[PDB]
Protein backbone atom coordinates (compact mmCIF):
# COMPACT_ATOMS: atom_id res chain seq x y z
CA UNK A 1 0.00 0.00 0.00
CA UNK A 2 0.58 3.42 -0.53
CA UNK A 3 -0.52 6.13 1.51
CA UNK A 4 -1.31 9.81 0.95
CA UNK A 5 0.32 12.53 3.24
CA UNK A 6 -3.15 13.09 5.23
CA UNK A 7 -4.33 9.33 4.96
CA UNK A 8 -1.35 8.03 7.05
CA UNK A 9 -1.27 11.66 9.86
CA UNK A 10 -4.94 10.57 10.43
CA UNK A 11 -3.88 6.60 11.24
CA UNK A 12 -0.71 7.86 13.34
CA UNK A 13 -2.82 9.86 15.48
CA UNK A 14 -5.37 7.64 15.83
CA UNK A 15 -1.84 4.90 17.18
CA UNK A 16 -1.17 7.56 19.48
CA UNK A 17 1.92 9.28 18.04
CA UNK A 18 0.94 12.76 18.28
CA UNK A 19 3.01 14.63 20.98
CA UNK A 20 4.71 10.85 22.20
CA UNK A 21 7.52 11.49 24.14
CA UNK A 22 7.35 15.37 23.10
CA UNK A 23 7.44 14.67 19.87
CA UNK A 24 4.59 16.12 17.52
CA UNK A 25 2.78 14.18 14.44
CA UNK A 26 4.53 15.57 11.48
CA UNK A 27 7.86 14.70 12.95
CA UNK A 28 6.28 11.08 12.37
CA UNK A 29 5.21 11.55 8.47
CA UNK A 30 8.11 13.33 8.09
CA UNK A 31 10.62 10.34 8.83
CA UNK A 32 8.09 7.86 7.00
CA UNK A 33 7.84 10.30 3.45
CA UNK A 34 11.98 10.17 3.50
CA UNK A 35 12.29 6.38 5.12
CA UNK A 36 9.81 4.44 2.77
CA UNK A 37 8.44 7.27 0.32
CA UNK A 38 4.88 5.98 2.28
CA UNK A 39 5.31 2.43 0.91
CA UNK A 40 4.14 -0.53 3.44
CA UNK A 41 6.14 -2.91 1.92
CA UNK A 42 9.92 -1.01 1.34
CA UNK A 43 12.91 -2.84 1.79
CA UNK A 44 16.73 -1.88 2.12
CA UNK A 45 19.50 -4.36 2.06
CA UNK A 46 22.05 -2.28 3.67
CA UNK A 47 26.19 -2.96 2.71
CA UNK A 48 26.87 -3.76 6.52
CA UNK A 49 24.52 -7.04 6.06
CA UNK A 50 21.04 -6.25 7.44
CA UNK A 51 18.04 -5.33 6.04
CA UNK A 52 15.14 -2.37 6.95
CA UNK A 53 11.31 -3.39 6.36
CA UNK A 54 7.94 -1.29 6.25
CA UNK A 55 6.70 1.50 6.90
CA UNK A 56 8.82 2.91 9.15
CA UNK A 57 11.96 1.06 8.10
CA UNK A 58 12.88 -1.50 10.62
CA UNK A 59 16.30 -2.92 11.39
CA UNK A 60 16.87 -6.78 11.31
CA UNK A 61 20.26 -6.79 13.40
CA UNK A 62 18.69 -4.89 15.98
CA UNK A 63 15.00 -4.58 16.01
CA UNK A 64 13.25 -7.29 14.01
CA UNK A 65 14.22 -11.26 13.03
CA UNK A 66 14.51 -12.10 9.07
CA UNK A 67 16.51 -14.92 10.54
CA UNK A 68 19.52 -14.11 7.69
CA UNK A 69 21.69 -11.26 9.81
CA UNK A 70 24.37 -12.12 11.72
CA UNK A 71 24.23 -10.83 15.13
CA UNK A 72 20.87 -10.22 15.07
CA UNK A 73 19.24 -8.76 18.73
CA UNK A 74 15.27 -8.53 17.56
CA UNK A 75 14.52 -6.21 20.77
CA UNK A 76 11.09 -5.68 19.20
CA UNK A 77 10.77 -9.88 19.73
CA UNK A 78 9.02 -9.68 15.92
CA UNK A 79 9.51 -11.33 12.42
CA UNK A 80 10.45 -8.96 9.84
CA UNK A 81 8.14 -10.26 7.50
CA UNK A 82 4.78 -9.25 10.07
CA UNK A 83 5.71 -5.68 9.33
CA UNK A 84 4.81 -5.51 5.68
CA UNK A 85 1.66 -5.22 6.20
CA UNK A 86 -1.28 -2.42 5.05
CA UNK A 87 -2.25 -1.64 8.82
CA UNK A 88 0.29 0.50 10.31
CA UNK A 89 -0.21 -1.35 13.98
CA UNK A 90 3.17 -3.38 14.71
CA UNK A 91 4.91 -1.02 12.84
CA UNK A 92 3.88 1.56 15.55
CA UNK A 93 4.13 -0.79 18.13
CA UNK A 94 8.00 -1.14 17.34
CA UNK A 95 8.32 1.81 17.09
CA UNK A 96 7.52 3.34 20.63
CA UNK A 97 9.91 0.75 22.17
CA UNK A 98 12.97 1.85 20.02
CA UNK A 99 11.92 5.46 21.26
CA UNK A 100 12.89 5.27 24.92
CA UNK A 101 12.64 9.28 25.95
CA UNK A 102 12.44 12.74 24.17
CA UNK A 103 15.34 12.41 21.80
CA UNK A 104 14.59 9.01 20.59
CA UNK A 105 13.65 10.09 16.76
CA UNK A 106 17.72 9.95 16.09
CA UNK A 107 17.17 6.37 15.68
CA UNK A 108 15.94 7.10 12.01
CA UNK A 109 19.30 8.75 10.36
CA UNK A 110 16.86 10.26 7.38
CA UNK A 111 14.78 11.97 10.16
CA UNK A 112 18.38 13.31 11.87
CA UNK A 113 19.82 14.97 8.47
CA UNK A 114 16.25 15.75 6.63
CA UNK A 115 13.23 16.36 8.77
CA UNK A 116 14.70 17.93 12.39
CA UNK A 117 15.43 21.85 11.52
CA UNK A 118 12.41 22.14 9.17
CA UNK A 119 8.48 22.53 9.47
CA UNK A 120 7.59 19.22 10.04
CA UNK A 121 4.28 20.54 10.66
CA UNK A 122 3.15 21.67 7.35
CA UNK A 123 3.39 17.89 5.89
CA UNK A 124 0.32 17.52 8.56
CA UNK A 125 -1.62 21.09 7.37
CA UNK A 126 -4.72 21.59 5.83
CA UNK A 127 -5.59 17.28 6.61
CA UNK A 128 -9.04 17.18 8.39
CA UNK A 129 -8.06 15.76 11.77
CA UNK B 1 24.63 23.53 28.54
CA UNK B 2 22.94 25.31 25.79
CA UNK B 3 23.07 28.99 25.76
CA UNK B 4 22.26 32.12 23.94
CA UNK B 5 23.87 35.58 24.31
CA UNK B 6 22.58 39.04 22.45
CA UNK B 7 25.15 42.10 21.30
CA UNK B 8 23.59 44.95 20.27
CA UNK B 9 24.35 49.19 19.44
CA UNK B 10 22.90 50.31 22.21
CA UNK B 11 21.84 53.55 21.31
CA UNK B 12 21.09 54.71 17.31
CA UNK B 13 20.09 57.30 15.78
CA UNK B 14 16.90 56.66 13.24
CA UNK B 15 19.07 58.28 10.43
CA UNK B 16 21.23 54.41 10.70
CA UNK B 17 20.09 50.90 10.81
CA UNK B 18 19.64 48.44 13.79
CA UNK B 19 21.93 45.39 13.70
CA UNK B 20 22.25 42.97 16.91
CA UNK B 21 24.01 39.53 17.05
CA UNK B 22 23.13 36.30 18.90
CA UNK B 23 26.25 34.23 19.77
CA UNK B 24 24.67 30.53 20.47
CA UNK B 25 27.06 27.39 22.12
CA UNK B 26 25.91 24.25 23.13
CA UNK B 27 24.13 22.77 20.24
CA UNK B 28 23.74 23.30 16.26
CA UNK B 29 21.82 25.78 14.35
CA UNK B 30 21.32 23.41 11.63
CA UNK B 31 19.32 21.46 13.82
CA UNK B 32 17.25 23.93 15.64
CA UNK B 33 15.40 27.38 14.71
CA UNK B 34 16.59 31.15 16.40
CA UNK B 35 13.35 33.43 17.33
CA UNK B 36 13.42 37.47 17.73
CA UNK B 37 11.34 38.87 20.90
CA UNK B 38 10.97 42.06 21.72
CA UNK B 39 9.49 43.92 25.09
CA UNK B 40 9.37 47.58 25.28
CA UNK B 41 9.54 48.69 29.03
CA UNK B 42 6.95 48.10 31.22
CA UNK B 43 5.30 46.11 28.12
CA UNK B 44 4.14 42.79 26.73
CA UNK B 45 5.97 40.87 24.38
CA UNK B 46 5.89 41.25 20.91
CA UNK B 47 7.38 38.33 17.57
CA UNK B 48 9.67 39.69 15.30
CA UNK B 49 10.61 36.60 13.37
CA UNK B 50 12.40 33.49 13.21
CA UNK B 51 14.99 31.08 10.97
CA UNK B 52 14.68 27.96 10.73
CA UNK B 53 17.23 25.22 10.53
CA UNK B 54 17.52 25.10 7.38
CA UNK B 55 17.62 28.51 6.48
CA UNK B 56 13.98 29.70 5.43
CA UNK B 57 12.54 33.02 7.27
CA UNK B 58 9.54 34.03 8.79
CA UNK B 59 8.73 37.73 9.67
CA UNK B 60 5.98 39.57 12.03
CA UNK B 61 3.28 40.89 9.08
CA UNK B 62 3.17 44.86 9.50
CA UNK B 63 7.13 44.93 10.17
CA UNK B 64 8.41 42.47 7.85
CA UNK B 65 9.10 45.48 5.19
CA UNK B 66 11.89 46.57 7.54
CA UNK B 67 13.36 43.46 8.53
CA UNK B 68 16.04 40.85 7.67
CA UNK B 69 17.22 37.78 9.61
CA UNK B 70 20.22 35.73 8.42
CA UNK B 71 22.57 33.65 9.88
CA UNK B 72 26.49 32.00 10.21
CA UNK B 73 25.93 27.93 10.69
CA UNK B 74 30.13 27.43 10.48
CA UNK B 75 30.28 30.47 13.36
CA UNK B 76 27.21 29.64 15.76
CA UNK B 77 25.75 33.41 14.67
CA UNK B 78 22.61 34.43 14.23
CA UNK B 79 21.81 38.32 12.48
CA UNK B 80 18.91 40.25 13.18
CA UNK B 81 18.76 43.89 10.98
CA UNK B 82 16.16 46.27 11.15
CA UNK B 83 15.72 49.89 9.25
CA UNK B 84 13.62 52.81 9.41
CA UNK B 85 13.71 53.41 13.32
CA UNK B 86 10.75 54.90 14.88
CA UNK B 87 11.13 55.76 18.97
CA UNK B 88 8.71 53.02 19.08
CA UNK B 89 11.01 50.68 18.44
CA UNK B 90 13.23 51.37 22.24
CA UNK B 91 12.92 47.85 23.45
CA UNK B 92 14.83 45.26 25.27
CA UNK B 93 15.69 42.37 22.29
CA UNK B 94 15.55 38.60 23.01
CA UNK B 95 16.68 35.66 20.85
CA UNK B 96 14.96 31.99 21.66
CA UNK B 97 15.67 28.82 20.88
CA UNK B 98 12.92 26.93 19.19
CA UNK B 99 12.45 23.07 19.51
CA UNK B 100 9.60 21.22 18.52
CA UNK B 101 6.92 24.49 18.64
CA UNK B 102 8.23 25.50 21.51
CA UNK B 103 10.89 28.35 22.88
CA UNK B 104 13.22 26.50 25.41
CA UNK B 105 15.81 28.68 26.21
CA UNK B 106 16.23 32.53 25.72
CA UNK B 107 19.24 35.15 26.22
CA UNK B 108 19.31 37.41 28.78
CA UNK B 109 18.37 40.11 26.01
CA UNK B 110 19.85 43.40 24.92
CA UNK B 111 18.45 46.97 25.34
CA UNK B 112 18.02 49.24 22.67
CA UNK B 113 16.85 52.84 22.96
CA UNK B 114 15.95 54.93 19.25
CA UNK B 115 17.66 58.72 19.23
CA UNK B 116 16.20 61.83 18.14
CA UNK C 1 -3.40 36.64 11.28
CA UNK C 2 -4.22 34.79 14.38
CA UNK C 3 -4.77 37.04 17.54
CA UNK C 4 -5.00 36.23 21.05
CA UNK C 5 -6.98 37.19 23.85
CA UNK C 6 -5.71 36.96 27.32
CA UNK C 7 -7.59 38.05 31.09
CA UNK C 8 -7.07 39.00 33.48
CA UNK C 9 -4.79 41.40 33.01
CA UNK C 10 -3.89 41.27 36.68
CA UNK C 11 -4.57 39.33 39.61
CA UNK C 12 -4.38 40.04 43.27
CA UNK C 13 -4.01 36.50 45.49
CA UNK C 14 -2.69 34.84 48.78
CA UNK C 15 -0.13 32.16 48.81
CA UNK C 16 -2.14 28.87 48.94
CA UNK C 17 -5.16 30.23 46.78
CA UNK C 18 -5.86 28.99 43.51
CA UNK C 19 -6.19 30.75 40.11
CA UNK C 20 -7.14 30.67 36.79
CA UNK C 21 -6.14 32.51 33.02
CA UNK C 22 -7.49 32.06 29.88
CA UNK C 23 -6.26 32.59 26.46
CA UNK C 24 -8.55 32.54 23.58
CA UNK C 25 -7.66 32.73 19.72
CA UNK C 26 -9.51 33.83 16.73
CA UNK C 27 -8.79 31.09 14.42
CA UNK C 28 -8.15 26.75 15.44
CA UNK C 29 -4.57 26.45 16.51
CA UNK C 30 -4.83 22.87 16.97
CA UNK C 31 -3.25 22.94 20.60
CA UNK C 32 0.25 24.32 19.66
CA UNK C 33 -0.01 26.62 22.40
CA UNK C 34 2.56 27.04 24.99
CA UNK C 35 2.95 29.54 28.22
CA UNK C 36 5.88 31.07 30.12
CA UNK C 37 6.33 32.56 33.83
CA UNK C 38 8.35 36.03 33.65
CA UNK C 39 10.43 37.18 37.17
CA UNK C 40 10.93 40.97 37.21
CA UNK C 41 13.97 42.01 35.49
CA UNK C 42 14.54 38.53 34.30
CA UNK C 43 13.88 36.58 30.86
CA UNK C 44 10.70 34.55 30.07
CA UNK C 45 10.64 30.73 31.38
CA UNK C 46 8.93 27.82 29.16
CA UNK C 47 6.30 26.61 31.62
CA UNK C 48 3.97 24.30 29.43
CA UNK C 49 4.06 23.27 25.77
CA UNK C 50 1.44 21.40 23.99
CA UNK C 51 -1.13 22.62 25.85
CA UNK C 52 -0.99 20.49 28.55
CA UNK C 53 2.57 19.06 28.52
CA UNK C 54 5.06 20.17 31.69
CA UNK C 55 8.43 21.38 30.85
CA UNK C 56 11.14 19.46 33.00
CA UNK C 57 11.48 21.01 36.29
CA UNK C 58 8.03 22.74 36.30
CA UNK C 59 6.05 21.42 39.80
CA UNK C 60 2.61 19.28 38.76
CA UNK C 61 0.32 22.38 41.04
CA UNK C 62 1.03 23.85 37.41
CA UNK C 63 -1.85 22.17 35.14
CA UNK C 64 -2.65 23.57 31.09
CA UNK C 65 -6.05 22.59 28.98
CA UNK C 66 -8.34 23.25 26.27
CA UNK C 67 -8.90 22.45 22.49
CA UNK C 68 -9.83 24.22 19.28
CA UNK C 69 -9.78 28.50 19.79
CA UNK C 70 -10.21 27.96 23.57
CA UNK C 71 -7.66 27.58 26.01
CA UNK C 72 -6.66 27.98 30.21
CA UNK C 73 -3.80 27.51 32.45
CA UNK C 74 -4.84 26.84 36.24
CA UNK C 75 -1.81 27.20 39.51
CA UNK C 76 -3.31 25.08 42.60
CA UNK C 77 -2.26 26.28 45.93
CA UNK C 78 0.07 29.14 44.23
CA UNK C 79 3.34 29.65 46.69
CA UNK C 80 5.70 32.74 46.87
CA UNK C 81 7.85 31.54 43.69
CA UNK C 82 4.78 31.85 40.93
CA UNK C 83 4.25 35.83 41.71
CA UNK C 84 5.06 37.36 38.33
CA UNK C 85 3.97 37.70 34.65
CA UNK C 86 2.39 34.96 32.22
CA UNK C 87 2.17 34.55 29.01
CA UNK C 88 0.56 32.69 26.28
CA UNK C 89 1.86 32.23 22.46
CA UNK C 90 0.85 29.85 19.76
CA UNK C 91 2.83 28.04 16.91
CA UNK C 92 -0.08 26.96 13.98
CA UNK C 93 1.76 28.39 10.82
CA UNK C 94 3.10 31.75 11.11
CA UNK C 95 3.00 34.71 11.96
CA UNK C 96 2.95 33.42 15.63
CA UNK C 97 1.63 36.01 18.31
CA UNK C 98 1.68 35.88 22.19
CA UNK C 99 -1.41 37.04 24.45
CA UNK C 100 -1.43 40.43 26.35
CA UNK C 101 -0.10 39.35 29.47
CA UNK C 102 -1.17 38.93 33.07
CA UNK C 103 0.07 40.24 36.13
CA UNK C 104 -0.27 37.61 39.55
CA UNK C 105 0.80 39.30 42.85
CA UNK C 106 0.54 39.07 46.44
CA UNK C 107 -3.14 40.40 48.28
Amino acid sequence: KVFGRCELAAAMKRHGLANYRGYSLGNWVCAAKFESNFNTQATNRNTDGSTDYGILQINSRWWCNDGRTPGSRNLCNIPCSALLSSDITASVNCAKKIVSDGNGMNAWVAWRNRCKGTDVQAWIRGCRL
Amino acid sequence: QVQLQESGPGLVAPSQSLSITCTVSGFSLTGYGVNWVRQPPGKGLEWLGMIWGDGNTDYNSALKSRLSISKDNSKSQVFLKMNSLHTDDTARYYCARERDYRLDYWGQGTTLTVSS
Amino acid sequence: DIVLTQSPASLSASVGETVTITCRASGNIHNYLAWYQQKQGKSPQLLVYYTTTLADGVPSRFSGSGSGTQYSLKINSLQPEDFGSYYCQHFWSTPRTFGGGTKLEIK
